[PDB]
């Protein structure tokens, strides 16, 4: 009934598709937004330039 | 049976009216008719099964 053969061998080869390969895995650089300085009243020297 | 198994109509027909027969000569089941189990086919059912 279960389709062996009179000593129990399966008569049928079965399947298990096969897992799917490796996977690849990769990094990045991640840059934000970047301010500058700014710019003060400057004093008088005492000196010429 | 499993699913596994696989035969045709005509083929599983003729397994069951073999198996049939064989029940009714051997008197497994009652009120088989004596008189038509004496047939010629009948009487060579050890080439006719």
């Amino acid at each position: 009934r279960h389709n062996l053969s009179i000593d129990g061998q399966p008569l049928s080869l079965a399947i298990y598709a096969e897992p799917t390969d490796p996977k690849a895995l990769l990094t990045s650089m991640v840059q934000a937004s970047q301010g500058g300085s700014a710019v003060l009243p400057g004093t008088l020297s005492l000196y010429r330039f | 049976v499993s699913s596994a198994i696989k035969t045709t109509r005509l083929a599983e027909a003729i397994a069951g009216i073999q198996l049939y027969i064989n029940r009714a000569l051997n008197r497994i089941e009652p009120n088989a008719r004596a008189d038509v189990s004496t047939r010629q086919f009948f009487t060579d059912w050890t080439v006719n099964n």
